């Protein structure tokens, strides 16, 4: 029955399409090209940068590199607060706790390593090791100081209680490995991207998939929520970005460009949500008008592939991390 | 005027040398892709050639065009020492590069463990110590200043000991040193190409033979270019600066054949980045970043 | 004002010093990647070279050359979209059991895996240190009179018994590197049974050879 | 089998995409006045130089 039960979902999805996003947002003229330029540059790391996360406090920043080093920057005045020695030099993920106390990382070691910055002796030491996964850790996000949701290559998202160190909740709805994971602003739901060309909305409180979005034609590498929380944006290897809505299961907008034949590595949203920034394989990051698919302008500024994007909690600045071992701060 | 057809050519040559050295010394500093020990040595060679091109080359042209030394009463010697310093430093930088290549190729373990940029710094210190040792003795006279007084001219010093000491230290010892080094790392490369055939279909056997022959041709072409540049530029000057001082009784050398020798020796500063930097693949791809 | 920033600046200076020192230490350390199925002679090679996670690090030193070794078979699936982390390795130690085609067409799977890994975009500028482990079992099976390699290499009849059969497995692995024609590196096996002590010495000599080729190509004498 | 529990999302109340586009563009229009990226803020209040 379930092998054909998707027919009803598809029929309702098609019949619900009454007014396209591109058919109604013409009440606003295009915002015009943006003149984004680099304000700060960061050169402490010495290998490929694979991940980056902004703190809720606008000051600090975290970046993970495959050299075995996790570092904490200082965006306003380029500086180093902490640079820690890793027990594995194969990390492709990092995340900063909203409380400003914890940092996590993971990668090919099949393990979520959680580092406590508020040690009584000051020196940063690992706090817990989350080794339940059987596939390479690809995304990580914090909910609280004792709660964390993890993505991995074992075709499974997980929820870990840091105090007990156990996989409290498990999400096995996917059929391929999952690489992208971002939480809704109301941190009771989240979405995950996968290489089976699907994005699934996860109900945290019950640990079950709620809605499946099947827009992309290839592996999804990035995903991020709209600031409202009722929508989110994705990024795939099909050289297209797509915007999905929870309450209307269609695709609101599709972002594509003629000069784009490379996959999308990371995506993020500004404070208002109108500006969607996506980092690409082609050395640069593009900025998109989310309501009319107009590319306001590119950033460039990286001599190797950009690997991670992040917009500050106040939306003031954009940070980009690339494989050239350089982090650029934009405004 | 007759000076115009000379001043134009000489100024264009000096400007081309200045641009050639400046591009290299800027491209190494700007880009961290080219920041390594071997390219640090090449950059030191480039800045030495820049010093030649902006310090001694334009003035040498100024003395040549005017035909007389009027820029100072006795200031000629200080300039020649600069000239000697910079030129022999540019010559011995080639030996430093050859020694670094020999140490890297023959002893890979030493490369992996102890080929720090400190090695390049020490090589540059020792390649400028040669100039410090060569240009200075004629400044105070090799033994006693007694015979080279001529206010109307500005020429190289002819002192009996010095016409041997300078010509052997600056060129001849470096010439055979580079010869033996680029012969050793010639037969090493040839033995390695032969090893890749001895220890390892038409698309198989003929491909092996053709790429081995191509590699042999390629290394002999590289060594031929480097050695031909070095010889064709410096050798006539350093054989004239030794044959002629011993035969001052019949020291005849036509100006239309002798003035060109001085500048062929000079043009080594222009031609050094052409083969050491510009033809190199790393710079050939790094210069694309500037447009 | 100034008081609270001098401490941060000197902490920055110390952090930068430690990062540069760690890079200097790492640069004098070698990089090697291992590939091949579990049915291959991988276990013997790893056990010699040592003297849950998807990456196991076995580190050592031979003749004053530091080696870092990464076996990566423990990563369960989907090698496609994380293999870019290993494009900076010096060479790949591809271990294939030469005696294991009889024991399914496993050797054809080794062929296709070798073809996929050699023509990889990330690893087009990297050498391959091939292995053809447990040749003794190949000799035992060939001397049985039936388990000749023509069953899974139907083109054997033209090659020129144990030495003749073993080299065809060697050479058809070389077709992947030769017909592609990288022109920068070359592939080379080393017949080993379970008790040969020359595996690490062979790997060290091979790394020295690769470094020599890199030097001769940098100054373009090769 | 288990796909039956995977496909129980057929009961969700998909509200009209017209309202989705409407409140999305309304959110953008209402929040465009507080987005530093959309319109460059003056350098006085900018913390990055
Ligand atoms: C190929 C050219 C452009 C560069 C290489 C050749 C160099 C060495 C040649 C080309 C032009 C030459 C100059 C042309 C004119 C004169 C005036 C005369 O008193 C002879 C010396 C002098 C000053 C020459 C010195 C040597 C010179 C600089
Ligand atoms: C040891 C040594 C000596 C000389 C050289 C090459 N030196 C080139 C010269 F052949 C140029 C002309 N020489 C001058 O002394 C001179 C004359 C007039 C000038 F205006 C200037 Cl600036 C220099 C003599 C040296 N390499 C190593």
């Amino acid at each position: 029955e379930a092998e054909q039960l998707k027919n009803q979902i598809r029929d309702a999805r098609k019949a619900c399409a009454d007014a396209t996003l591109s058919q109604i947002t013409n009440n606003i003229d295009p915002v015009g090209r943006i003149q984004m330029r680099t304000r700060r540059t960061l050169r402490g790391h010495l290998a490929k940068i694979y991940a980056m996360h902004w703190g809720t406090d606008s000051r600090l920043l975290v970046s993970a590199s495959q050299d075995g080093k996790l570092i904490i920057w200082d965006s306003y005045t380029t500086n180093k607060v902490h640079a820690i020695p890793l027990r594995s030099s194969w990390v492709m993920t990092c995340a900063y706790a909203p409380s400003g106390n914890y940092v996590a990382c993971g990668g090919l070691d099949n393990i979520c390593s959680i580092y406590n910055l508020k040690t009584r002796e000051g020196n940063v030491r690992v706090s817990r090791e989350l080794a339940g996964h059987t596939g390479y850790l690809s995304c990580c996000r914090f909910l609280d100081d004792n709660q964390i949701v993890t993505s991995s290559g074992d075709t499974t998202c997980a929820l870990w209680d840091i105090e007990t160190g156990q996989q409290t909740t498990t999400f096995t709805g996917h059929t391929g490995d999952v690489m992208s994971l971002s939480l809704a602003p109301d941190t009771r739901l989240f979405v995950s991207g996968a290489c089976d060309a699907s994005a699934k909305l996860w109900d945290v409180r019950e640990g079950m998939c709620r809605q499946t979005f099947t827009g992309h034609e290839s592996d999804i590498n990035a995903i991020c929520f709209f600031p409202n929380g009722n929508a989110f944006a994705t990024g795939s290897d099909d050289a297209t970005c797509r915007l999905f809505d929870l309450r209307a299961d269609q695709e609101l907008m599709t972002y594509s460009h003629d000069n784009i034949i490379c996959g999308i590595t990371s995506v993020s949203f500004s404070k208002s949500g109108r500006l969607l920034l996506a980092g690409y394989d082609d050395f640069n990051c593009n900025v998109w008008d989310a309501l009319k698919a107009d590319r306001a302008g590119v950033l460039a500024g990286h001599d190797n592939r950009v690997s991670c994007l992040g917009v500050t909690d106040d939306g003031m600045a954009v940070a980009t991390g690339s494989w050239d071992s350089f982090l650029k701060i934009w405004n | 005027s007759y000076q115009v057809i000379t001043s134009l050519l000489l100024g264009t040559l000096i400007f081309c040398a200045v641009l050639g050295n400046a591009c290299v010394v800027a491209a190494i500093a700007l880009e961290r892709s080219l920041q390594n020990v071997a390219n640090y040595l090449i950059g030191s060679l480039a800045v030495t050639d820049l010093m030649v091109s902006v310090l001694v080359l334009p003035m040498a042209a100024l003395y040549q065009v005017l035909n007389k030394w009027t820029l100072g009463q006795v200031t000629c010697d200080l300039f020649i020492a600069l000239d000697v310093l910079c030129c022999t430093s540019s010559i011995w930088h080639l030996c430093a590069i050859a020694l670094d290549r020999y140490w890297a190729i023959t002893d890979p373990i030493d490369y992996v463990n102890k080929r720090t940029p400190r090695r390049a710094a020490a090589l540059i210190s020792l390649t400028w110590l040669i100039g410090f040792l060569i240009s200075i003795p004629p400044m105070l006279g090799w033994r006693t200043p007694e015979d080279r007084s001529d206010p109307d001219a500005c020429t190289i010093s002819k002192d009996h000991g010095y016409t041997i000491y300078s010509t052997f230290g600056a060129f001849y010892i470096p010439l055979l040193l580079m010869l033996v080094l680029y012969g050793r790392i010639f037969r090493a490369a040839r033995f390695r190409i032969r090893k890749t055939v001895k220890k390892v279909n038409e698309r198989n056997a003929e491909a092996k033979r053709k790429m081995a022959l191509a590699r042999e041709r390629k290394t002999v072409k590289t060594l031929g270019i480097i050695m031909g540049t070095f010889i064709l530029c410096w050798l006539p000057f350093f054989i004239v600066a030794l044959v002629l001082p011993f035969c001052e009784s019949s020291c005849h050398m036509p100006t239309l054949l002798g003035a060109i020798i001085n500048w062929l020796g000079y043009s080594n500063s222009l031609l050094n980045p052409v083969i050491y930097a510009y033809f190199n693949k790393d710079f050939q791809n790094a210069f694309k970043k500037i447009i | 004002q100034r008081n609270e920033e001098k401490a941060q600046r000197e902490a920055n200076k110390k952090i930068e010093k430690q990062l540069q020192k760690d890079k200097q230490v790492y640069r004098a350390t070698h990089r090697l990647l291992l590939l091949g199925a579990g049915e291959s002679g991988k276990n013997t090679i790893v056990k010699q070279m040592r003297i849950t996670s998807g990456i196991f690090e076995t580190k050592f030193q031979v003749d004053k050359v530091n080696f870092h070794m990464f076996d990566v078979g423990a990563q369960r699936d989907e090698r496609r979209k994380w293999i870019q982390c290993f494009n900076d390795v010096t060479a790949i130690i591809f271990v294939v059991a030469s005696s294991s085609y009889n024991m399914t067409n496993r050797l054809q799977a080794a062929l296709k895996l070798f073809d996929s890994i050699w023509n990889n975009k990330w690893l087009r500028d990297t050498s391959v240190i091939l292995f053809l482990n447990k040749q003794d079992l190949l000799a035992e099976k060939v001397l049985a009179g039936k388990s000749k390699i023509e069953d899974y290499f139907p083109e054997f009849a033209r090659y020129t018994r144990v030495t003749r059969a073993k080299y065809f497995i060697r050479d058809e692995f070389l077709r992947i590197s030769t017909a592609s024609g990288d022109g920068r590196h070359y592939c080379y096996p080393h017949f080993t049974c379970a008790v040969d002590t020359e595996n690490i010495r062979r790997v060290f000599n091979d790394c020295r050879d690769i470094i020599q080729r890199m030097h001769l190509r940098q100054y373009e004498l090769l | 089998k288990l796909v039956e529990q995977l496909k129980m999302e057929a009961n969700i109340d998909r509200i009209k995409v017209s309202k989705a586009a409407a409140d999305l563009m309304a959110y953008c229009e209402a929040h465009a006045k507080e987005d530093p990226l959309l319109t460059p803020v003056p350098a006085s209040e900018n913390p990055f130089r």
